[PDB]
């Protein structure tokens, strides 16, 4: 949504908290996407910005909002490990077993990060154990394939 | 007739011999196409064609072209034989190990057969000048290799050098110290006397007495060359002291290790001086025994005498300079080793210095070069041992000399063979 | 020796190389076409370095273009100057490597290394003296990680007594989102470690912090960090490349540069610091060059020198200036911060003149330092990939490739121990 | 428990080269562990004077080692001096003449004569290595196509050549018949200093492998048998074109394994092991856990003097490093 958009999605990747507020206020579309289809809230989630991805969903932002590879925020914080952001986004409706471009869920893009904690949390609010990307791996295989023996244990008792 | 043979190694060695050879010229009447107007003297530098034309009795070797291609290409092209020109094409890159093994022995054996082709159109063969930088891969590493080559092809024959000692003003390498003490080494029993010029002290007069605010190779070089044809013309000019290469190690050398006299070069004038008019023999002699006027920075003062060789150019009469040396005698604090002749000995030539026309030194009716062998050069040597242990102690770049075929030892050996050469000038005059 | 055989693998490496061969061919007056139209002989008399002359008036870089991915090629050939570049020398694949060092080092570019390397033997067979090497490349992606470091090992087998050198573009989140770039960069510090003889260290996370900090630009782009690059690339070649006693060749700057063998990462410095195409004027005067070139704000690699010691430092000034300030400004700087520099390595700093000025700027100054302080780049990249290391992260992605675990361990174990190694020094005395 | 790295040093008799020339035998001795050169004396763990026999050197020198590598532990023994110091002569040897073979055919026989007499119900696993390090590269003396094996590291962090040949060998005869093999595949050539100078550094490995049938306890032992090449200087050698490119590398590999020792003795908190690939073979024999005993080689001759003092005192360095031994557990976390 014009200047207001560009600046919105600078300010949120930037961690400007303060600027944030003040474009909202001034009438920054919350949707606003990039040349990737990533929302001010994709980058606060890929960034770690709690402060921010919490204004922003104040305002309204989208929580299930797909970029053009089909990652929503919580694609985004499992992968880059941003666990308070995680629960966050699961607290204000995110979709738990959302699919991406390649197949892949939270919890694949997780396991594969080895983010102990955040596969915890995805499964606590209902992460599919059996589900399977377009390679034909499910978070379990990954975490083989990976060798990370912790994580396997871990989704061996649901798989 | 009793020829000389001069050889220039690396840049600063060719560099320094377009200067001298710039001014031999000059001094002799020599054109730029070797031709002259003006049997005598020069023929033991100079050799002659058919046509009239007198050639220098000179090699230029330098592995890399582009100092050499200056000379083929500039003012002089025609004064030299292209075949007394040799270049490589890849440099040292400012390591002896690169002079002396990878690089230097390929053409080693061009050099060779060079010189010997200038040596079979000689009748009276004395021996060789050898000009070179301590610092440079090719003036260190090359220059250590040919002496050892020259000492199997030519055995007895007389070996003098012109060495540039390194000043961290000028200089190009951090490992100038390594490449000055493996040279030293190498070199040592294959030289007769060798002439170190130190290019912090040349710097400094330069800045001092020339008031060039920055001295570059050219000034530097100049003043070089002045220096060098004092020490040369008592065997390119006809006198009585220094006419020949042995004269040099009988007067100057009194052992065999200890072979490297100071030169203290007087007047050394500005061509921005207008009104102050000419020094006498005494002015000039005086200006001899003081520091600010030496070619390598020491101090005589902390050191003995062990020979003492003056050598006055231009309107110089015999009794004023016995009244000068009478006088310094009952003056300066000037004393000779126990086991010498405490006595110097007198070179009078009549023609003034001669100077290039758009220098910076000024015209001088009368001019002196002081040639003594003095323990206070041992200084120099402190100086650059210090250098050499400092890197050393860390084996800091020697990665690069090891992996061209040196062995760690050799570094070592050097290092002693230096620290006896300093034990030898503290025995000497004890 | 006289030619530099000049290598640019994938994105960042052709944007940064296309870069420099602009900058350059300005400066010796050659323009798109490869004529010379410049009005100093100064310009022409070591052009042979980087250019070959072809039938004619022309002047040809000796530039060999390599990416996995065709784009960045079609970018190139579009730009100002990319009909100055051989046809034949553009090697480029179909596939990409997607940000995989894996696929970079053993699987695509693999497949693509023996076309790379015929080129590259065309370039340097028509060597008169062949100098060696120079690589543009970023150690965060695939295929200028993964490929280029593949190409160095290729290249020293083949061409072992020439110099390696490369221009190393080191990965920061400020400036990419990808995640395994420290697997990348760590993968690639331990083939530069082996394998190079000079490597100068360009940071993005230097490049960004000067663009927002000093530049005031708030959202810097690859627009503004590569004319950073290409100042630094034009200030560290300029004794290459014109006629001077410093350091002219890439050998004669190792053996000053480098006093152990694995220790030849750069930390190149640059003054003034200036914005893309912006006025300017104002000449900065020689203790105003001195001290920006020597201050943490002018690095190209986020390391703070003051954190470390100089093994040695080359200092280029351009410009007609005092060559007497210069050496009294050179002088004083290392007299009253004595302790930055080893007191073990005598007269450790080389200065320069050289009398063209980069364009644009009437005086400039660029600083290569051989600094303890790079152990800095090496720890922040080391934390970052033992951080995903210690979680098997990603892994799968490498191994599926063919490569094993094991060679992710001996890499970090590398790198730590190229870090010991600085601090050893650092900490070093002369007693 | 620790116990430092033992040196003995090995002077052999002046060669028909020193004796055709002046030469004068320079090293005098002092009981059985002085040397002296120029009134200073260099003390080692055991000197051999050049009357010495291989059974002499062997009794003194390995045949502890054996006992080791059985028990457990890991042993290195290698042969340091100038070119022609006795080197080769030492570790090889007249490999088949009985009084005339060196310590490397010694291990073998002793290796087996000892197992022989061990417990009834141990399950050996011996398996040997032959490589060479020609020109900077580790080239397989067991199989010519392998002309570029990499040194990698363990889950320990510790070095070792990967895939070089692993040959399970069950007699001695098994290990002579691939000595003969690995020796007709190392490079050699003539300087003026040696007629057969080798020309690459020789590493033997044995691996032994123990398991107690009731015991279910298993022990392991790598035994590094080291013939390095010589320090050679390019005046006394006369090496030219592809022998000075061979003396280059030896020069090389051999300052880096004397900044290694350096580094050691100093207490250095670094040791630059990652220098030259030998050096980070070494790596284990140098710092930690192996039993080591270097052998130094010297020439008596006033002509070798310089290079005889420089090799006394990397001895001396090198006889001051503390390893850090204990036995080899092959155990499953
Ligand atoms: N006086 C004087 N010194 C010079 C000159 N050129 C170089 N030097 C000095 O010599 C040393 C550098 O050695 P070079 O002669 O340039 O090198 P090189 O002999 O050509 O050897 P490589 O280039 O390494 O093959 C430094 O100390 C310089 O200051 C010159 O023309 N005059
Ligand atoms: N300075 C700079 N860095 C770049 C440029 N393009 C990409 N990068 C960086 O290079 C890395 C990505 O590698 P890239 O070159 O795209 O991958 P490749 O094409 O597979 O080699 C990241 O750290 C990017 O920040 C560029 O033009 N300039
Ligand atoms: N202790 C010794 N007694 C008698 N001859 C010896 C002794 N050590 C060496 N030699 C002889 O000296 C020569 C060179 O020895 P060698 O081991 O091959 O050299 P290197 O030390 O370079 O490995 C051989 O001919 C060898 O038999
Ligand atoms: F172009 Al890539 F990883 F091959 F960015
Ligand atoms: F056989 Al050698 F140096 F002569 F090891
Ligand atoms: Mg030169
Ligand atoms: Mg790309
Ligand atoms: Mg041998």
């Amino acid at each position: 949504g014009s200047d207001l958009g560009k600046k919105l999605l600078e300010a949120a990747r930037a961690g400007q908290d303060d600027e944030v507020r003040i474009l909202m206020a001034n009438g920054a579309d919350v949707n606003a996407e990039d040349d990737s289809g990533k929302t001010p809230l994709h980058l606060a989630a890929i960034k770690g910005h709690l402060e921010i991805v919490e204004v922003l969903l104040k305002h309204g932002a989208d929580v299930n909002a797909a970029d053009k590879m089909g990652d929503t925020p919580l694609h985004l914080a499992a992968l880059y490990g941003h666990l308070e952001i995680v629960e966050v986004l699961l607290k204000n409706g995110a979709d738990v077993n959302a699919t991406d471009t390649y197949g892949f869920t939270p919890l694949h893009l997780a396991a594969d990060a080895g983010h102990l904690e955040i596969v915890e949390v995805l499964l606590k609010y209902g992460a599919d154990v059996n589900a399977q990307d377009k390679f034909g791996k499910t978070a379990f295989d990954i975490s083989i394939d990976n060798g990370n023996e912790d994580l396997a244990e871990i989704l061996q008792k649901l798989n | 007739m009793r020829e000389c043979i001069s050889i220039h190694v690396g840049q600063a060695g060719v560099q320094i011999g377009n200067a001298c050879w710039e001014l031999y010229c000059l001094e002799h009447g020599i054109q730029p196409d070797g031709q002259m107007p003006s049997d005598d003297s020069f023929n033991t530098f100079f050799s002659e064609t058919g046509a009239g034309k007198h050639v220098p009795r000179a090699v230029f070797v330098d592995l890399e072209p582009t100092v050499i291609d200056e000379v083929r290409t500039g003012t002089y092209r025609q004064l030299f034989h292209p075949e007394q020109l040799i270049t490589g094409k890849e440099d040292a890159a400012n390591n002896y190990a690169r002079g002396h093994y990878t690089i230097g022995k390929e053409i080693i054996d061009l050099v060779l057969d060079r010189i010997r082709k200038l040596a079979d159109q000689c009748t009276g063969l004395q021996g060789f000048l050898v000009f070179h930088s301590f610092g440079g891969g090719t003036g260190s590493g090359f220059t250590s290799l040919l002496m050892e080559r020259l000492s199997v092809d030519y055995g007895k024959k007389s070996k003098l050098e012109f060495s540039i000692y390194p000043a961290p003003q000028v200089s190009t390498a951090v490992v100038e110290p390594y490449n000055s003490i493996l040279t030293t080494h190498t070199t040592l029993e294959h030289s007769d006397c060798a002439f170190m010029v130190d290019n912090e002290a040349i710097y400094d007069i330069c800045r001092r007495n020339l008031d060039i605010e920055r001295p570059t190779y050219t000034n530097l070089n100049r003043l070089i060359s002045q220096i060098v044809s004092s020490i040369t013309a008592s065997l390119r000019f006809d006198g009585a002291l220094n006419v020949d290469l042995t004269e040099f190690q009988t007067n100057l050398v009194p052992y065999p290790r200890i072979h490297f006299p100071l030169a203290t070069y007087a007047p050394v004038i500005s061509a921005e001086k207008a009104y102050h008019e000419q020094l006498s023999v005494a002015e000039i002699t005086n200006a001899c025994f003081e520091p600010a006027n030496q070619m390598v920075k020491c101090d005589p003062r902390h050191g003995k005498y062990m020979a003492c060789c003056l050598l006055y150019r231009g309107d110089v009469v015999p009794k004023d300079v016995n009244a000068a040396i009478a006088t310094i005698k009952t003056k300066r604090s000037i004393q000779f080793v126990d086991w010498c002749p405490t006595g110097f000995k007198v070179g009078i030539n009549y023609q003034p210095p001669t100077v290039v026309p758009g220098g910076d030194l000024a015209k001088v009716q009368r001019a002196v070069c002081m040639l003594s062998n003095t323990t206070a050069i041992a200084e120099a040597w402190a100086r650059l041992d210090h250098k050499f242990d400092l890197m050393y102690a860390k084996r800091a770049f020697v990665h690069w000399y090891v992996g061209e075929g040196m062995e760690e030892g050799e570094f070592s050996e050097a290092r002693e063979d230096m620290a006896a050469l300093e034990k030898d000038y503290e025995e000497v005059g004890v | 020796m006289r030619e530099i055989v000049h290598i640019q693998a994938g994105q960042c490496g052709n944007q940064i190389g296309a870069k420099f061969w602009e900058v350059i061919s300005d400066e010796h007056g050659i323009d798109p076409t490869g004529s010379y139209h410049g009005d100093s002989d100064l310009q022409l008399e070591r052009i042979n370095v980087y250019y070959n002359e072809a039938t004619g008036n022309k002047y040809v870089p000796r530039a060999i273009l390599v990416d996995l991915e065709p784009g960045t090629m079609d970018s190139v050939r579009s730009g100002p100057f990319g009909q100055i570049f051989r046809p034949d020398n553009f090697v480029f694949g179909q596939s990409g490597a997607g940000n995989n060092w894996a696929k970079g080092h053993y699987t695509e570019g693999a497949e693509l290394v023996d076309s790379v390397l015929d080129v590259v033997r065309k370039e340097s067979e028509s060597c008169d003296c062949l100098q060696g090497f120079q690589l543009t490349h970023s150690l965060g992606g695939g295929t200028g990680s993964g490929m280029g470091t593949l190409l160095i090992s290729k290249i020293r087998e083949e061409y072992p007594d020439r110099i390696m050198n490369t221009f190393s573009v080191m990965p920061s989140p400020k400036v990419s989102d990808t995640v395994v770039e420290p697997y990348n960069a760590t993968l690639s510090v331990h083939q530069l470690v082996e394998n190079t003889d000079e490597t100068y260290s360009i940071d993005n996370e230097a490049l960004y912090d000067i663009c927002f900090r000093t530049l005031k630009l708030t959202t810097p782009t690859y627009g503004d960090l590569n004319h950073l690059v290409s100042a630094t690339m034009s200030g560290v070649t300029t004794c290459l490349r014109f006629p001077g006693q410093l350091n002219a060749d890439l050998r004669k700057l190792a053996v000053n540069m480098v006093p152990f063998p694995r220790l030849h990462f750069f930390m190149p410095g640059f003054a003034p610091l200036t914005s893309r195409g912006s006025q300017q004027y104002r000449a900065l005067t020689v203790p105003e060059l001195t001290q920006q070139m020597f201050d943490s704000k002018n690095m190209m690699a986020a390391c703070d020198p003051r954190h470390g010691r100089y093994l040695t430092v080359a200092a280029i000034f351009r410009g007609r200036m005092s060559m007497k300030e210069v050496d009294e400004q050179m002088l004083n700087v290392q007299n009253k911060n004595s302790s930055y520099f080893v007191e073990w390595i005598p007269n450790n700093v080389k200065t320069a003149v050289c009398d063209i000025p980069p364009r644009g700027l009437k005086m400039s100054a660029t600083f290569i330092g051989n600094s303890t302080a790079i152990q800095e780049l090496f720890k922040r990249i080391s934390e970052q990939f033992t951080a995903m290391f210690r979680r098997k992260a990603f892994l799968h992605w490498y191994t599926g490739e063919g490569m094993d675990e094991m060679e992710f361990t001996e890499a970090e174990s590398n790198m730590n121990d190229l870090v010991s190694e600085y601090q050893q020094y650092q900490d070093a005395t002369a007693d | 428990a620790e116990s430092n790295i033992k040196v003995m040093c090995r002077f052999r008799p002046l060669n028909e080269s020193e004796v055709n020339r002046g030469d004068k035998y320079i090293a005098k001795f002092q009981g059985e562990d002085t040397v002296v050169i120029a009134s200073k004396p260099y003390a080692f763990d055991r000197v051999f004077q050049s009357s010495t026999s291989q059974e002499q050197v062997y009794n003194d020198a390995a045949k502890k080692i054996v006992k080791d590598v059985l028990e457990g532990y890991n042993g290195t023994i290698f042969a340091y001096g100038q070119t022609s110091s006795g080197k080769t002569h030492t570790m090889e040897g007249k490999l088949h003449d009985p009084e005339g073979m060196g310590i490397i055919p010694r291990i073998v026989q002793d290796i087996f004569n000892y197992i022989y007499s061990m417990d009834e119900n141990l399950e050996f696993h011996i398996k040997v290595s032959y490589f060479e390090i020609y020109l900077d590269k580790i080239r397989d003396l067991l199989d010519v196509s392998k002309t570029n094996l990499s040194v990698h590291e363990d889950k320990n962090r510790v070095p070792y050549v990967k895939g070089a040949t692993e040959r399970f060998v069950s007699s001695p005869d098994e290990v002579m018949d691939t000595i003969d093999e690995g020796k007709s595949n190392r490079h050699v050539a003539v300087t003026n200093m040696n007629e057969h100078s080798s020309r690459s550094h020789s590493i033997f490995l044995i691996n032994v492998k123990q398991e107690n049938t009731q015991t279910e306890q298993k022990l392991s032992g790598k035994l590094y048998l080291v013939d390095l090449a010589g320090s050679e200087k390019v005046s006394k050698t006369g090496a030219e074109g592809a022998v000075l490119d061979e003396a280059k590398n030896i020069n090389k590999s051999l300052s880096a394994l004397g900044n290694v020792i350096s580094a050691l003795a100093e207490g250095s908190t670094y040791v630059p092991y990652r220098d030259s690939k030998m050096t980070r073979i070494l790596q284990d024999s140098l710092g930690g856990n192996a039993r080591t005993t270097i052998v130094i080689c010297c020439s008596p001759s006033s002509y070798n003097e310089s290079e005889t003092k420089s090799t006394l005192l990397f001895g001396q360095r090198a006889k001051t490093i503390k390893n850090t031994v204990s036995v080899n557990v092959e155990l499953t976390a």
